[PDB]
Parts: C-alpha cells; structure tokens; sequence
RNA sequence: ACAGGUUUGG
C-alpha cells in the first residue's frame, strides 16, 4: 500500500511550489458570453476574458495555457475573524495549447 | 414476525457487510483533489486535528483519516438505506445542485439544493403536511451556504435527533455533524467522487435488501 | 410560554416544555452523584449530596423541580440573584 | 353548459349585481379548486424526490428546464465540434402574438 | 518509519524584503 | 416527544437517555446502527472559542529537502519550459528532473553546492531540454 | 435563610 505522505511528496502540486508566475495547462469547462471558466486543475477554476484574436477557437473542452498568479483569492478586512474567500483563482490567458 | 428481526439484525453483526472497501482508497481520493483545503487564514479552529499540514498557505487535509471516516460514513448510509430509511442529500452550492438532484433521483432518495426554509425540519407538520415522516439521514454535500455560514439543517437535524453525514472542508464546523468526512467540496471531481460513492452505496444497499427479501420468501 | 391570555400561555408552555427534556442522573434514584457548585449568569447554586434522611431542603422552586425529576433527598443554596429563569 | 346556465337563470332568477353570487351548477372541477394529490404512500416515504423542498412541482419544473438546457448545450457543443449548423432562430414569435 | 514526512525547516521560497529608494544610503 | 437541545449533548446520548427514562416508546432505526458502528468522535456541541494570547495553531508546515533545491531552480531559471500539467498524476516537471539529478549528484560524493548545482544544470542538457537563466 | 414583597411602560 502507498502512504498519503508518499504520494503527496511526489504530487505535481508539491513540485510546483509557489503558485506565483507558473505555467499551467488548464481546460475550459464552462462558457459565458464573454467569460471563460478555465480549470487549471489545482483547487478552483479561474475566470478569464476571451481575447480578441482567435476568439472563436475557445470552446467548452479546449485546453489553454495560463500563468498562475494566485491559487485562491483570500484577504482579511476590518473586524473579520476569518478571510473573505472568493472561491476563485487568479491567472492570465496566454495561448491555447501550442503544439 | 420473529424472522423479520433477522433481516434487520443480520448486517449489524458484520463490519463490511456491503463490501464498501473496494469502492475507494487513498489513491482514489488523492487524484480527485480531495486532500486540498482552503488557505491558512480560512482554517476553522476545529479543523486542526483533521489536517496534515500547510503547503505554502493552503492547508492540506490528510487522507488516512479521510478514508477512515468515509468508511464509517458509507457503512452508516448503506445500513440506513438497507433498513428502509429516508435519505436527504442537502447542499447549498450553486455549482453542483443539478448533479446532486440527479444523484438523489438515480438513488431514489430525496434532495434539497435550494433555499432551505425556516421551519422545514422543526415545523414539519405545518411546512410539509399534516403528518409527515422526517428523513432518517441527512447527507451534507456542502456544509456552508452561499453566505459562508453553517447550514440551517446542520442544526435542525441535531435538534430533531436526525443522523447527519457531512463532507467538511477546512472552513467548516463538524461539531454537530454525526459522521464528518474531512475532504474537499469545491473541486468538481471531488464532489463527483463523493456523489458517486454515495450513489453506489445506496444502490448496493437496496439491492442486497431485495436479495435478502428474496431469500426471506424462500425460507417459508 | 407567552400569550395575551393566561390559559393560552399555560398551554403554550405545557405543549412546548416536552420538546426540551433533560435526563438527570440520580444516584440510587434519591440523590445526585456528587455535590455540584455552579455559577450561572449571575446565580450561584450550591447543591450537596445527602443521605436518605435529608429530604429536599432546597429552594421552594428547586424542590418542585426535583420533585418532578424524582430526587427525594437534596440540599440546595441559592446565592446572588434569585431570578427564576436563570 | 350553455343550456345548464340558461335553465338555471330561468328556474332561479336571482337579480344580483355580482355575477358570482348567482346560483350556478357546473362540473365540480371548475367549482372546487385544484386539490393537491397525496404526497406519500402508506409507509410514509414521499413519492417525488423533491418533496422536502416545499415546492416539489415548481422545483421539479426548474430542474427539468435546467436538464434540458444542459442537453441543448452539450448537443450544440458537439455540433459545433463537427461543424454543422441545422438549427434556426425559433424565438421570434411576433406575428403569432405569443407571450 | 516514514521517509516522505515533511521536515521542520525554514521556508526556502522566502522572497527578500523590499527596500526603500534610500535603503542603505546616506 | 423528544429533546430539542443541541448544546446539552449528542443526539445519541439524548436518544438513549430518553428511552432509558421511558418517554421514547419507539427506538429509532438509526440507533442500532450507531450502537453497532459508532463514529470516531461523539457529535457533542463545542463552541468555537477564539484563540488569544501566545497560543497558536497546532498544525505544522509541509516542507521537504527537495524544496531547498526547487527554490534555487525557481530563483535561477524560474518556471521550466514544460508547463505544469496538474491533471497527470505521474507528471514530472523540469524542476523535478533537476532535483532528481541533484539527489544523485549528492550520492556521488559531492558536497559543494556549486559543484552540485551547475553540474546538474549541465547534465539537464544531456536529455535535450532548454534552460532560460533569468538575469 | 429553602427564602418572600418592594425601584420600572417592561
Ligand atoms: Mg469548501
Ligand atoms: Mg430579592
Ligand atoms: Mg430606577
Ligand atoms: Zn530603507
């Protein structure tokens, strides 16, 4: 049998380290008239704006390239006991699976 | 009437009566992003014993205790589904509500993914009907509502003495949940894994109940 | 139970008291297991375990509550506030 | 019915200004309102799977509408992936007068 | 007994603190 | 009827002592399953008190020895050329190949960090990958 | 002290 610590030490999210400026392949799973819900795969889904070039090539299921900025947007404010989680991630759109 | 008690007393003498160990494993829970929780500042105080550590701000839920709790949760839900118990899948989350309705429909159990009314469980003989049978089990696929506060049914079940199985994240409160399962409830595959596990558990329970009744009809 | 009429409040309290039922562990069904000294919001209650011959030497309402519970022997002293609800 | 009300108006000629106060004899399904059907069997188990939502008819209608919306979405995604356009705009019902 | 357990070490990804425009000046 | 007190105890105790007193004439169907397979922690109510003073959490940070080399890789080259594929369970990135070369160059009897770093940086060219040193 | 009455629209 395999231990959870042994699989977590060799999990790719452990190999990524800090989620700042990391190139991740994420797949789109939902489509809004202007917003694309891309699933980079870590915990949450990042919502990006459809670019002007090759805008029609972005469909449900398309895999794209992202530059991860934050794994989960949380911050504290005046008189808060816990953080205010946004249930989303921060990443920018660069391309669509260049190959 | 004497042999009817045999049907109810048989599965209580075995640990894995429905053979649920083959349904999942630690590696089957790892690839579904179940071991991932919220950030360190969003950690509830009652989540510290259920955590493995903190991987650069994000808390990591251990999967050994996750599976150890999930085995008991699946066994309990399979036994209550075997004993002809009403099971209600409750979740206030506007992403998988349709998945939970379809899972409860395929299970033949009942679902609540909409706005939970005030006196639903407490004021049931006025909210539902003159004489209504309350659910014998409440399975929580999202403990917190859209306001990030504990659900109403997680307290109304404890008020009405109803057993509650619940998937708790790093920002949830398992103090009142009877069977907590420390895992992830925000990733689509993590939700789908729990929904399919409870689906197969209720299916196997009802099927083994029908087989036991088939042999009950041949014992006399 | 609170209502405009006194009989209506009586009924609202009778039919509502059964929903909140405690179970009091009674040592030998006549006393409590040990002497308890509790401090509520502003009420101090000091109750002491007594033998079979010390029958309900408590406050006039604590005697009624213990007579409803089943405690036949008890000594209780209420200090501080004597608010009935607390 | 046009003879029933005509015979009632002659046999019981009530002169009243409110039309609902006059004597009327119709089929019981227009007089009595729509009564709710039974919701649970003899064993207590409810029939519909949305009975514990308070509005088991409205929420079931919403669930069916969303299930057909997702079916249309997946079928149109597969049709766009296969590059076929056989549907038309069947929403403009102005000359019909639909509301 | 486990070798893949995390060790209590310092943070290697510690980003250096930002300096003022006159940090280490006169 | 029952006991609607959530803060007094757990549902199992509140359902057991009621039948023990004789007010609950009918035993619930889940009580046998609770007696047969009880959970790990009894579901008693606990108030989430805040943590004041010098008291802190009891959790620990997750850090391995490979992170000390991953920090050097992300400080020198940044992100690797092969983008991260989190869907693949057995995905091996360039930083993982770098630390796989580092753990063996450590076993080869080398102690100096420069002799353990630039030699792995040159050994990565043997496979045919590119490294972009961020100036 | 086994306590009770009494401040106030409450
Ligand atoms: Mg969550
Ligand atoms: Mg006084
Ligand atoms: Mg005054
Ligand atoms: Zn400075």
């Amino acid at each position: 049998v395999e231990s959870f610590a042994s699989m977590l030490r060799h999990s790719p999210l452990t190999q990524m380290g800090p989620a700042k400026n990391k190139l991740v392949i994420g797949q789109i799973f939902h489509i809004v008239e202007d917003d694309l819900y891309i699933d980079f795969g870590g915990k949450f889904h990042c919502v990006c704006k459809r670019p002007e070039v090759d805008g029609e090539k972005y469909q449900k299921g398309t895999r794209v390239r992202l530059r991860l900025l934050d794994l989960e947007l949380t911050s504290r404010f005046l008189g808060a006991t816990t953080d205010t989680t946004i249930l989303e991630a921060d990443a920018v759109l660069l391309g669509l699976q260049e190959s | 009437n004497d042999l009817r008690d045999r049907i109810l007393s048989e599965p209580l003498k075995h640990a894995d009566f429905f053979n649920l160990k083959e349904l999942f494993s630690v590696r089957s829970l790892f690839d579904a992003r179940v071991h991932l929780g919220h950030k360190a500042g969003c950690r509830h105080r009652f989540m510290e014993p259920y955590l493995f550590g903190s991987r650069l701000g994000q808390d990591i839920i251990d999967l050994e205790q996750t599976a150890a709790h999930l085995q008991l949760a699946l066994n309990f839900t399979a036994h209550v589904a075997y004993r002809e118990g009403i099971i209600l899948f409750v979740s206030r989350h506007r992403q998988f509500a349709h998945l939970i309705e379809t899972t409860a429909r395929d299970c033949g159990e009942y679902a609540h993914t909409r706005y939970f009314k005030g006196g639903l469980l407490t004021n049931a003989p006025l909210l539902l009907g003159p004489g209504v049978r309350l659910p014998d089990l409440i399975i929580f696929l999202h403990t917190l509502n859209n306001v990030f506060e504990p659900h109403v049914a997680v307290r109304d079940a404890a008020k009405m003495n109803i057993p509650t199985v619940g998937i708790v994240d790093t920002n949830c409160n398992p103090a009142l949940i009877t069977y907590p399962v420390p895992g992830n409830d925000d990733s689509p595959p993590a939700v789908r894994l729990f929904c399919r596990l409870f689906q197969v558990a209720i299916s196997r329970a009802k099927e083994k109940r029908r087989q036991v009744e088939a042999l009950y009809r041949l014992q006399g | 139970g609170k209502a405009t009429e006194r009989a209506d409040a009586f009924r609202k309290a009778k039919n509502r008291a059964v929903h909140y039922l405690h179970y009091i562990e009674r040592y030998e069904d006549h006393t409590i297991y040990h002497d308890i000294s509790l401090k509520f919001k502003r009420t101090h209650i000091k109750m002491k375990k007594q033998p079979r011959g010390y029958g309900l030497h408590c406050h006039r309402a604590i005697m009624t509550i213990c007579r409803l519970i089943g405690i036949k022997d008890l000594y209780a002293k209420v200090s501080g506030s004597v608010n009935m609800l607390n | 019915q046009e003879d029933i009300d005509r015979a009632i108006a002659y046999l019981f000629p009530s002169g009243l200004f409110e039309k609902r106060a006059r004597p009327i004899m119709k089929h019981p399904e227009e007089i009595f309102p729509k009564q709710r059907a039974i919701q649970w069997g003899e064993d207590g188990r409810p029939f519909h799977f949305l009975f514990y939502t308070g509005k088991q008819s409205y929420y079931s209608l919403m669930h069916d509408t969303y299930g057909k919306l997702l079916d249309v979405e997946k079928h149109h995604n597969q049709l766009r992936a296969k590059d076929l356009l056989a549907e038309k705009t069947k929403i403009l019902k102005d000359p019909i007068g639909s509301r | 007994s486990n070798e893949d357990l995390p060790v209590p070490m310092e943070n290697p990804y510690k980003e250096p603190l930002k300096k003022c425009i006159l940090c280490e000046k006169h | 009827a029952g006991s609607r007190l959530e803060t007094v105890g757990s549902i199992f105790s509140r359902t057991r002592d009621l039948i023990r007193a004789g007010v609950l004439k009918e035993k619930p169907l889940w009580l046998d399953i609770y007696n047969a397979f009880p959970p790990l922690r009894e579901p008693v109510f606990r108030r989430p008190r805040l943590r004041y003073g010098k008291a802190k959490a009891a959790v620990q940070d997750i850090f391995y020895h490979e992170d000390r080399i991953r920090a050097k890789f992300y400080s020198a080259y940044g992100s690797g050329p092969k983008a991260f594929d989190l869907f693949n369970p057995n995905f091996k990135s360039t930083c993982q190949r770098f630390v796989e070369k580092y753990i063996e160059l450590q076993r080869l009897g080398e102690t100096d960090e420069e002799k353990l770093f630039v030699e792995a940086g040159k050994a990565l060219l043997a496979e045919g990958v590119t490294l972009r040193r961020v100036g």
